[PDB]
RNA sequence: GCAUCGGUUCUGGCGGGGGGAUAAAGGCCCAGGGAAUGUGGCUCCUCCGGGAGUGUUAUAGCCCUGGGUGUAAUACCCUCG
RNA sequence: CCAGAACGCGACGAUACUACCCGCACGUUGUAGACGUAUAAGAAUAGGCUCCGGCCUCGUAUCCUAGCAGGCGAUUCCUCCGCCGGCCUCGAAGUGGCCGUCGGUAAUUCGCGUAUUGCAAUUUAGACACGCGCGGGAUCAAAUCCUUUGCAGACGACUUAGA
């Protein structure tokens, strides 16, 4: 059964500019810039009070509803985003052989570089390319972790499920080796 | 990729013109004779018309170049000639490098270099028409064999009722074009070295 | 209905079938059609499901001589837009051959159709006949995965005919603006009688 | 599954017409032969069915009741 | 085995190719070029700059 | 600042409302006299 | 100078012969009219004169240039097709070739 | 099922020596004609008191128009279908401007949604609901809202299929 | 707290939208049916204008720029015609764009062979004033 | 080729007549009744944009019943040209 | 990496003749079929265009369109069209812009001619290709057989050599 008008709302904070053309999001804040492409879902967009933006959907199915659902939040992390930001803390834990984690920036690309090396005594190094925007650091306040943070929620999390999935035990008993670089606490930078 | 336009040079060799005939002791000798003129009427304009259209609209450059036979112990007197492509830099650099290379020898050891490994190109040994033992190498068949024994037993046992293009059969072997990679040099003697 | 000496036709987001069968009828009533871009054809439906479409044809082959009499599998887009039309058309007659002859297929728009006029067809439009929502994938996409050489060349060669043509717009943008500053300078000489007449008449 | 990248031999849907002959022969059959246990079914069945009776969100469920109790009362006092 | 077509088997080549083999043949080919460079050193209509025109069809015959 | 925990860690995510996109066709008093009615009528 | 045209017909093109979808009939034959796309416009051009104009290779009596020449009998279907009648069938070939429709004979 | 009309048949059975005076029944009947109609009458006065037509005449047919056919109406439609499984009720509703209107809408809704033809189905009840409190389906209740007002976005325009060839791609706005 | 959304902005289908049917008539909606079908009622004393009372395809119309004020939901035709000159539709509809382009092509329409020779004569004048205004506009720049 | 006809047939337009609930509607009046998806007014909130409450026409309207114009018009069906 | 469409394509060299190129002179020459066979933004379609004022369903548009199939002479106008040359420009299967000369030209108006093709009969008219002619400008080539070779080979074919 069609829906004859379907609304959700974004408040907008005072510091924060949204702006939009195309379905095309462009959110800056105190800490930069994001941008988005929602051109895949047909959605009104509009400015139903100061400070708030609204989003219809005309005609829709219980589907084409649904999915201003999943827009609202995406629009929502990109402001939290330049706001607040998001921060990934990651331990890495070892039984034997310390794992040695180096972190670089690349002049070239612009991007952060992890090393891994001693993975369970391997003699391969780990390289993983974070993606842009993310700033890696080994954290001094506590033992062998590792912080991501950045505005883009997607690109600080995926960064941090990278490392996660490159140090993978293989044809090993997991219950014995537990050994490993794992997402230990999600939060904002502020 | 398409050849846009091609230059030459001012002056060809013999050798190299023997390679644009098949009767070059009957002939009046007549290629390039109009060419060789371009570069002497306007100062070589249709020469540099040509050489900046290669300059500005091209991609891939190769020059033109041809063996000196006649410094080999082979009887044959027309040489061989050949694209080699100009790699590194930018297309106008190709295009002086080649233009100061004109009517120019190039030997091998500017070109390659002692422990590097280098293709092969070239074809075969040729052996005329050849029975499917050896140009497959199949299994012979049992001695004294009724119609032949260096021969394939069932060639198309099944369906479809076609003898299919999978089956090994009989016809030339050799004289085939081949290129063979990773091939290490261990020297470039030079010829005017009398203990090369 | 309009009889034309050549139809230009810019495939940038038609349906592959409904635009083949279109051009198909044209072509049996003696119309000449040149297509554009059949890169930018779209067909409807998921891209996987275009693929699997085009992975069950590469399966087809005459097994005992791939060489001869084999469905020749033709990786370019022009190729598959063709590929459709020549389905829609009685090919072994002389007819279906003469009718095949008034067909060009490119891919980009080469020279010198970037100075002629191209049209669309809106029954076979993918913006007019597909329902919001629905999925559609680039037939220029499924070439490229399937063995298409020239997808990187025919972008290079469309993003210099788009800046030269963003020259010419330019220059008509100028053109535009003269015609009408002349015609606003010369409507107060020309005679009222002209003026109120093709006004009455509606020009 | 692969497949996508590698399909399989295709599943035909065209018709043969000693299949199309078969299937139809057997239906008449099946036919036949559901009315022959038909006639000889042993199982028991209602005179009156089981009549499923007024829906709920019918607005006016409420006075047709009225109106049936009417009717009775009415019936009633005719008889 | 690994394929030669693995994948674990292209990163190795990669990173050989990369870190190894790739400065050796870059040393190679300066003194290449270098030698064959010693070897090679050793009106716009009426002159050419201007580049103008030399000296089966896409469209149908109209 | 957010008093509770959310279950799977992304503690960013707002206080979401209920899905029901027929929401606002009927008032509650209405509602709650067709209850009598349709309870009164079974 | 005059720069103008010298048309005084409308164009259309030969379609094809009267037929099912096996048996064709070449005593009919179906011709699309320019410009007219609907039985209403093709009720206009009922009883109008149409020549198809070809070209033979001897000059028989001062031309090489032949005529065949017919009448717009009735519409067909609901797209302005109309059916015609010659004096012979057209040629089968001629599918695709240009006819001439008159104006005459006039009812304006 | 088509141009339907809705026609008040009144027939009885032939009166006998014994019965002189038999009773007359009406029936309220959604047809395409007047013999669709008399036949229909005959079909459910057999399925209900066993009066068959070779017994029995017609009395009357006449034609039931809409008092108000400008006026728009929710419409409240009981009905049963016969499916493989057996027999069900529905209470379905429609927003029209007639009851003979709104039992078409019934029965191409009925074709489209179950599968029913027109012989499985039958008609027990259309009402008029008198209120809005009355309308129960959200379809209708997202009609009948207060101040209701929507936009028309991706509008395809209308192009005769005649016209094969466009110059300018058309817009989705207007 | 800026926000800048550039979006599309449709026109409303409501109670007092007026439409434009495919006759050229015109109609006021007095209430919606659904979201495919209306009621409308054109009360114009134009007769080209006039619609009658009746159920109306949205497919059928198209939305004029013409809204008339506080006009009741299911008003019948005298209330829709009060307001209706009270608000002055024809007027309004004159004076649209629409009625402009409609009205020239039945002009262009009626023209007769005379009158398209006199069009071709006086447009040539009128032409050979704007190609001088227009050589004069292209030569100073 | 045209004109005037005959035979068969396809297609377009116009003038009448009849029926039904002597169509049903609808417009304009007359007399009653009623309600909300409550108009105006009044009260209370506000982001001052608009909401919430009251109740029967006011600075909008609607629904139901009866009557007049009226043997109204029109749809549909039949029918004479 | 192998083959290379023997009815897919490109560049270049030399091209004797009746061959090549230019001009006009026409075809009982041929062609799936000229008759104004006129018209380049890109991009989005839950958005766009703009001269920045506004505009957008709509190509139902714009251009062009009169004169013996379009004559002759004026009045008048500086508008449109075309060939050449110069300078630029155009490589996706290469061609347009500006300037200059020359030629033609109702935007306005008028004078003389049109008849007889007899009341209709394709309105023989375009483009491309091919061919026969002249009058000129330009150029004097190859391949095969044969002898030979063995890097090849059943025979053809292939790699060679023969001034």
């Amino acid at each position: 059964m069609r829906y004859i008008h379907s609304e959700e709302t974004i408040p907008v904070p005072e510091n924060v500019k949204v702006s939009i053309k195309s379905r095309l999001v462009t959110v800056e804040g105190p800490r930069g810039k994001l941008q988005k492409d929602l051109s895949h879902i047909a959605v009104n967009f509009s400015v139903v009070k100061k400070g708030v933006i609204g989003l219809e959907i005309h005609h829709g199915s219980r589907k084409d509803v649904a999915a201003l659902r999943t827009v609202r939040t995406i629009i929502n992390n990109m402001i939290i985003g330049v706001t607040k930001g998001f921060k990934y803390k990651m331990r890495y834990v070892y039984a034997h052989f310390p794992i040695n984690v180096n972190v670089e920036k690349n002049a070239e690309t612009g991007c952060y570089e992890v090393e891994i090396r001693n993975f369970i005594g391997e003699k391969i190094v780990r390289k993983v390319v974070m993606a842009p925007g993310v700033e890696v650091e080994i954290s001094k306040a506590q033992k062998d972790e590792l912080i991501l943070s950045g505005n883009s929620l997607e690109a600080v999390s995926q960064s941090a499920a990278d490392i996660q999935q490159i140090c993978k035990v293989r044809n090993k008993d997991i219950r014995k080796f537990l050994d490993g670089i794992y997402v230990s606490e999600k939060g904002n930078i502020v | 990729l398409r050849s846009l336009t091609t230059v030459w040079a001012e002056h060809l060799s013999d050798e190299v013109k023997r390679r644009f005939y098949k009767n070059w002791y009957k002939s009046k000798k007549k290629a390039f004779t109009k060419y060789a003129k371009k570069y002497a009427e306007n100062n070589g304009a249709s020469i540099t018309r040509e050489l900046e259209r290669i300059k500005k609209y091209c991609t891939v450059v190769r020059v033109l170049a041809h063996t000196q036979i006649r410094k080999t112990p082979l009887k044959q007197k027309k040489a061989h000639l050949m694209e080699i492509q100009i790699n590194g830099g930018s297309v106008a650099d190709k295009v002086e490098f080649g233009r100061s290379l004109f009517e120019k020898p190039v030997t091998i050891d500017t070109i390659f270099e002692k422990d590097e490994m280098i293709d092969v190109i070239a074809v075969t040994k040729g052996h005329g028409f050849v029975g499917v033992t050896a140009r497959w190498g199949t299994k012979k068949l049992p001695r004294k064999t009724h119609k032949g024994l260096r021969k394939v037993a069932c060639i198309g046992a099944w369906h479809p009722s076609h003898v299919q293009w999978t089956v090994a059969r009989a016809g030339q072997m050799g004289y085939h074009h081949r290129t063979s990679v990773n091939h290490k040099i261990y020297r470039i003697g030079k010829g005017d070295d009398e203990a090369n | 209905s309009s009889f034309e000496s050549v139809v230009v036709i810019d495939g940038k987001g038609h349906l592959l079938g409904r635009l083949a069968s279109i051009v198909a009828k044209q072509l049996l009533s003696g119309q000449k059609i040149v297509v554009v871009r059949c890169e930018a054809l779209n067909i409807s439906g998921e891209f996987f499901r275009a693929k699997l479409k085009y992975h069950a044809y590469l399966r087809k082959m005459t097994r005992y001589n791939p060489t001869r009499g084999g469905p020749f599998h033709f990786r370019a887009p022009s190729r598959i837009f063709y590929k459709a039309v020549r389905g829609m058309i009685p090919h072994k007659t002389a007819r279906g051959a003469a009718a095949l002859e008034r067909l060009k297929v490119f891919e980009g728009v080469p020279p010198p159709y970037d100075k002629k006029k191209k049209m669309v067809v809106p029954q076979a439009l993918r913006v007019l006949r597909l329902q919001p929502g629905r999925k559609y994938c680039t037939v220029g996409r499924l070439s490229h995965e399937v063995g298409w050489k020239y997808q990187d060349v025919v972008a290079r060669l469309e993003e210099r005919r788009k800046a030269k043509g963003a020259a010419y717009y330019e220059r008509k943008k100028l053109a535009a603006r003269q015609l009408s500053e002349a015609k606003k300078a010369a409507a107060a000489k020309v005679d009222p009688k002209v003026s109120e007449a093709l006004a009455a008449y509606g020009y | 599954a692969g497949t996508i990248n590698k399909p399989k031999k295709p599943t035909s849907k065209r018709k043969t017409t000693r299949l199309r002959a078969k299937i139809s022969k057997r239906a008449a059959e099946k036919k036949r032969k559901e009315r022959k246990l038909a006639r000889k079914n042993p199982e028991w069945r209602s005179k009156l069915k089981k009549d499923p009776g007024i829906p709920n969100l019918f607005p006016y469920k409420e006075r047709l009741l009225q109106q049936i109790e009417e009717e009775r009362i009415r019936r009633k006092e005719e008889l | 085995a690994k394929s030669a077509r693995a994948s674990r088997i292209k990163e190795n080549h990669q990173r050989f190719k990369k870190n190894i083999a790739g400065p050796v043949e870059a040393a190679r080919l300066e003194r290449l070029s270098a030698k064959l460079m010693a070897i090679a050193q050793a009106s716009g209509v009426k002159s050419g700059k201007s580049i103008g025109r030399k000296d089966s069809s896409i469209v149908f015959p109209m | 600042k957010n008093l509770g925990m959310r279950k799977n860690g992304q503690v960013w995510l707002p206080a979401k409302k209920a899905f029901r996109p027929t929401k606002g066709l009927t008032s509650w008093e209405l509602r709650v006299k067709k209850r009598q009615e349709q309870a009164a009528m079974k | 100078p005059s720069e103008a045209g010298h048309r005084l017909y409308v164009k259309g093109r030969h379609l094809s012969y009267q037929r099912g979808r096996r048996n064709t009939h070449p005593k009919t034959s179906l011709i699309k009219i320019e410009g007219v796309d609907d039985t209403a416009a093709a009720n206009f051009y009922l009883g109008k004169r149409v020549a198809y104009v070809y070209r033979a290779q001897k000059e028989v009596r001062g031309t090489k240039i032949r005529v065949i020449w017919g009448k717009i009998t009735r519409p067909h279907g609901n797209s302005g097709v109309v059916r015609a009648k010659f004096t012979h069938p057209l040629p089968a070939r001629s599918f695709g070739a240009s006819v001439r429709i008159m104006l005459y004979p006039s009812s304006i | 099922m088509g141009r339907l009309q809705e026609y008040q048949v009144i027939g009885r059975h032939l009166p006998t020596e014994a019965n002189p005076n038999p009773a007359l029944y009406r029936m309220r009947i959604f047809a395409p004609n007047e013999v669709v109609a008399k036949s229909r009458f005959w079909y459910f006065l057999r399925g209900l008191k066993k009066v068959k037509k070779a017994t029995g005449e017609i009395v009357s047919v006449n034609v039931i128009s809409e008092k108000h056919p400008l006026k728009v109406k929710n419409f409240g439609i009981w009905l049963r279908y016969d499916s493989r499984s057996g027999t069900h009720n529905m209470y379905k509703e429609y927003r029209e401007t007639s009851r003979v209107a709104a039992v078409e809408a019934m029965y191409a809704d009925m074709a489209a949604r179950h599968r029913a033809r027109f012989r499985s189905i039958h008609i027990l009840k259309v009402v008029e609901l008198e209120k809005t409190e009355d309308v129960k389906r959200p379809y209708i209740k997202q009609l009948v809202a207060k101040n209701l007002s929507f936009p028309l976005p991706h509008r395809v325009p209308k192009i005769s299929t005649k016209k094969i060839f466009s110059a300018k791609r058309p817009s989705t706005f207007s | 707290a800026e926000i800048n959304v550039e979006a599309t902005s449709w026109r409303r289908v409501e109670v007092g939208r007026v439409l434009k049917l495919e006759n050229g008539s015109l109609a006021a909606i007095v209430e919606i049916i659904d979201h495919k079908r209306v009621l409308a009622d054109g009360p114009s004393s134009d007769p080209k204008l006039a619609t009658p009372r009746g159920i109306v395809p949205l497919s059928r119309a198209l939305l004029t720029p013409i809204v008339i004020p506080k006009l009741p939901r299911g008003a019948r035709t005298g209330a829709v015609k009060k307001a209706w000159e009270a608000y002055g539709v024809d007027a309004k509809w004159k004076e649209t764009n629409w009625a402009k382009k409609q009205l020239q092509q039945e002009r262009r329409q009626s023209l007769t062979d005379f009158d398209r020779f006199k069009v071709m004569r006086l447009k040539k004048q009128r032409r050979f004033e704007e190609r001088k205004a227009l050589a004069k506009i292209k030569a100073a720049a």
